[PDB]
RNA sequence: GCCCCUAAGCGUGUGCUAAGUGGAAAAGGAUGUGCAGUCGCGAAGACAACCAGGAGGUUGGCUUAGAAGCAGCCACCCUU
RNA sequence: CGAUGUCGGCUCGUCGCAUCCUGGGGCUGGAGCAGGUCCCAAGGGUUGGGCUGUUCGCCCAUUAAAGCGGCACGCGAGCU
């Protein structure tokens, strides 16, 4: 999990969603997992 | 279920056939001897072989015509293809050799007419950077 | 695809139907392009094997009294015209279907009539 | 929306009722009730079906339409057919068996871990590595399935642990 | 070649000035002035949306026909004032034209085609001006760059023109310059 | 690293950040450009960094123009010094940038990498900027 | 700098009309 | 300024906000939402899902240990 | 400026978390042991000596750890 002010879809399998008022990036690759904070 | 391109005159190669044949349960020696017999009868160029497998580990070899690229190389007289196709031309082929290879590709291919194989070989020569004339 | 390309297709199929005495509709479900290449080899020498939009052939069928074949277009449709004779395509199709077990003989068209599978097989037996 | 506009068909063997917003469905497998969101109107189609309707078009109603339809479909399916999910265990020395109604696992710990059976859920182990979790409610089935699935931390090297039926986990290589 | 004039409705300005023009622009209109060989400046206001549509469709020098309280007047867009930030149109100068009148107007030059892979195409003059009959101003001029090798200059005199249009600016005005593609190392010393 | 060959006066009042730009507001040499949307002094180190970034993302082809030259000097006093005792010594070179000014200019075959290089340059500048093109 | 920030932002009241002594 | 402290409106009409934003802040990140405007495709059936395919030539050549549609360069074609 | 005692140490604390230990996790170029990095968390704990006025630092033995800061660089009508 990467927590940065900037989150982006690193690859083509990354999806940008919003959970509980936070922008997250969820991917099948765990490295690409990141949230905004 | 694998296919390979391999020299006619020698069996048991190091790079291409060894490991791929091994990881499929095919007997190396019997295939080597049968292929060597067939390729000594052939004695033209290297030949491509397809490997078909069964549940009883029996192996069947599928021997096609000599490769079109190699036939064009022998027809143009050069050994190695042009490093910059369409930018430097190493050799030129008349329609007799192209049409002989077209008959070869007709025998090995799905083409309905020899003209289709002729244009196929012309495209191959374009890919190599070899003029067809 | 565009409207102009579609209309060119309609004209092409209309002229192909005008140029053939008979036409047979079958199924190509679960067929590999290798099998299609073999069928093209065995047919294009004498017959013509084609596939298109069912609705586009529906628009191509409004010319002559062949609007009754619309019911036979439910599912994949493979069009086999007979430029030479009228039954060689039917026999080749039936043998291909028996060999592959994947082609269901959807129907045919003879003498301005739409026939069933049994009638088409009987005509091929003739 | 598109989910919300497709009504659910109701087989013959299931009893339904509508009491205001509340809805109850009785079938061969048991009784299960539901209460739906206020903006959404639920009905009984006379042709043997259930029709859901959103009188408005705003985001909230447009979202609840599909959710309500899918919950209704799940409700009818749960009583008509029932839900079941199977698991396989991987790894050497990993087993499972029924201690009566409960589940006992052998996952390498110094103690055997026992999983209680909540109400409405019944297990059935057939092989010491393969078993299945069955139940009438999809939500409960999924919950107990997930709890059982998390009994061991993910193992990308050997793959030891509890898996779903067709799950393909990710694996890597520890060369040393 | 002829272009059908685009119909537009213009109203004479009751009040002219900075505040009046600001108000008119706030109502989605565009103030403009109409003058010509008749020597009679008329102050108008045009709808911004339809004027913008006309300009977008037919370039920056579009023939217009203006309905001014029932009178039809032919006009040509002489100049446009554009705010550099908001990119809207603030003012337009409309020139009075009649059939059979020669005007001198900029016309954009765009290039098409594909040159040698080892060359870079550079356009020096964005627009060129020509003498043409007011009703037959070409929408654009095009230069084809195909099979062009290494350093080759395409100048104004080498530009193909339609029938009845005359190039007034000198032919030596370089419009498109084709040069060898700068190497990866040649980009590290330009600008330092 | 751009520095003027000489200046008539080494110490100058600060450039004024008033109004919007009146010259160089349109793309003229290349196909795409970077336009400023703020007022800011832009130093030659920032220009160097942006130019290097565009060159790196563009690789072989393409040509880059810099319509902005840092000819205005800024001075700073030596550290730990009280106020007074004259003006500082010139040790920055900046160029005054108003909104509407087109700073950089690019001419490249493909739109995607053209815009990507321009964005890479923009992220190195101290201003809000946008990419503009020749067509109206 | 919270104290100075609070004072200078308190300048922005409706009653002060955007100006205050010591800003 | 007008819910109560605290004098006077839990005023009227039409919309917006879900953040207690209102009741502090930057570069930048982001399928939040309302409005207005352009362009693409679509009942001759669009997009998503699903099923069946998605070949042969040929492993196109240079190049290497290797090159097989996918270290790297080139052109980049033909039949169904 | 008709006086607001100033560095270290002692005694006594109290608060913040930007966490040193213990506690909970995500990703690892995480096999295991042990780590690296990021997120959560302030309940308690956080040693004794050599040198130097020293803060600091270096060193010697340990320890789970030998945290970083504010409080007139806390504390002289409490001491030196
Ligand atoms: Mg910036
Ligand atoms: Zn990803």
């Amino acid at each position: 999990m990467k927590v940065n002010p900037s989150v982006k879809p690193i690859c083509d399998k990354c999806r940008v969603i919003r959970r509980h008022g936070r922008v997250m990036v969820i991917c099948s690759d765990p490295r690409h997992k990141q949230r905004q904070g | 279920l694998i296919k390979l391109q391999i020299q006619a005159g020698q069996a048991n190669p190091a790079p291409p056939v060894g490991p791929a044949l091994g990881q499929h349960g095919v007997n190396i020696m019997e295939f080597c001897k049968a292929y060597n017999a067939a390729t000594e009868s052939q004695r033209g160029n290297v030949i491509p072989v397809e490997i078909t497998v069964y549940e009883d580990r029996s192996f069947t070899f599928a021997l096609k015509t000599p490769p079109a690229a190699k036939l064009l190389l022998k027809a143009a007289g050069v050994q190695k293809g042009s490093g910059e196709p369409h930018k430097t031309k190493v050799a030129k082929v008349t329609w007799d050799q192209v049409r002989e290879i077209a008959e070869t590709k007709k025998a090995d291919l799905n083409a309905n007419d020899i003209d289709a194989a002729a244009k196929i070989i012309a495209g191959t020569a374009r890919s190599m950077g070899i003029t067809v004339e | 695809m565009a409207k102009a390309d579609k209309a060119t297709a309609v004209a092409d199929i209309a002229e192909q139907f005008k140029a053939s005495t008979a036409t047979v509709v079958t199924e190509y479900r679960g067929l590999t392009v290798a099998n299609l290449a073999e069928l093209r080899r065995a047919l294009g020498d004498s017959a013509t094997y084609t596939v298109a939009k069912n609705t586009l052939v529906k628009r191509a069928a409004s010319e002559a009294g062949i609007e009754g074949l619309d019911e036979l277009f439910a599912g994949p449709t493979a069009i086999a015209f007979v430029k030479g004779e009228a039954v060689d395509a039917a026999k080749a199709i039936k043998k291909f279907a028996k060999d592959n077990k994947a082609l269901v003989i959807k129907g045919g068209y003879m003498d301005g009539k739409a026939l069933s599978v049994a009638d088409v097989e009987k005509i091929a037996d003739l | 929306s598109r989910i919300g506009k497709q009504p659910v068909p109701v087989p013959s063997g299931v009893d339904v009722t509508i009491n205001g917003q509340n809805l109850s469905v009785k079938g061969p497998k048991g009784t299960l009730t539901l209460d739906v969101a206020e903006p959404i109107s639920v009905s009984r189609a006379e042709d043997g079906a259930i029709v859901v309707t959103r009188p408005d078009d705003e985001r909230r109603s447009r979202s609840l339409h599909g959710l309500s339809r899918t919950l209704i479909a799940n409700l009818v399916t749960g009583v008509t057919e029932g839900y079941t999910q199977k698991m396989e265990i991987f790894g050497v020395g990993y087993r499972v068996q029924l201690k009566g109604q409960n589940l006992e696992f052998a996952l390498g710990y110094s103690h055997p871990v026992l999983i209680e059976a909540p109400e409405g859920i019944t297990f059935a182990v057939e092989s010491p590595t393969k078993f299945s979790v069955s139940g009438i409610d999809k939500q409960k089935v999924g919950q107990i399935s997930a709890v059982i699935r998390r009994l061991r931390r993910p193992d990308p090297y050997k793959g030891k642990g509890v898996r779903y039926e067709g799950e393909q986990i990710r694996r890597k290589v520890g060369k040393t | 070649t002829a272009n059908i004039p685009n119909k537009l409705t213009a109203n004479v300005r009751t009040r002219t000035g900075k505040g009046a023009s600001r108000q008119a622009r706030r109502d989605g209109k565009v103030p403009a002035v109409l003058y010509g060989h008749g020597t009679d400046p008329q102050h108008l206001e045009l709808n911004a949306r339809d004027f913008a549509a006309v300009l977008r469709s037919h370039g920056t020098n579009a023939i217009l026909t203006l309905d001014i309280e029932g009178t039809e007047q032919l006009a040509l867009t002489k100049a446009l004032d554009v705010h550099p930030i908001r990119r809207n149109i603030q003012h337009a100068d409309l020139l009075v034209v009649q059939r059979g009148e020669k005007v001198t107007v900029e016309v954009t030059v765009l290039v098409e085609g594909d040159a040698t892979p080892g060359t870079l195409v550079t356009q020096d003059a964005n627009t060129i001006e020509i003498e043409a009959e007011a009703l037959s101003i070409p929408e654009q001029l095009t230069v084809s760059v195909e099979g062009v090798e290494a350093g080759t200059q395409i100048t104004a005199g080498q530009i193909s023109l339609p029938e009845g249009v005359n190039l007034i600016s000198d032919p030596e005005l370089l419009v498109v310059n084709v040069v060898e593609a700068p190497s990866a190392e040649a980009l590290e010393e330009e600008g330092a | 690293m751009l520095i003027p060959r000489k200046v008539k006066h080494r110490k100058q009042h600060h450039p004024e950040q008033r109004g919007i730009a009146s010259g160089g507001t349109s793309v003229s040499f290349g196909d795409y450009g970077i336009q400023a949307l703020e007022h800011a002094y832009i130093t030659n180190r920032q220009i160097e960094s942006a130019r290097i970034a565009i060159n790196r993302h563009i690789k072989r082809g393409g040509k880059v123009w810099i319509n902005i030259f840092p000819d205005r000097p800024l001075t700073k006093k030596p550290a730990e010094t009280r106020m007074g005792s004259g003006k500082g010594s010139p040790e920055w070179w900046v160029a005054n940038v108003k909104p509407g000014r087109v700073l950089f200019e690019l001419s490249y075959p493909d739109e995607k990498t053209a815009r990507d290089a321009l964005t890479r340059a923009i992220h190195k500048l101290p201003i809000k900027a946008r990419i503009v093109t020749r067509e109206e | 700098a919270k104290r100075g920030r609070k004072k200078r932002d308190r300048k922005h009241s409706k009653a002060n009309h955007g100006k205050r002594p010591n800003a």
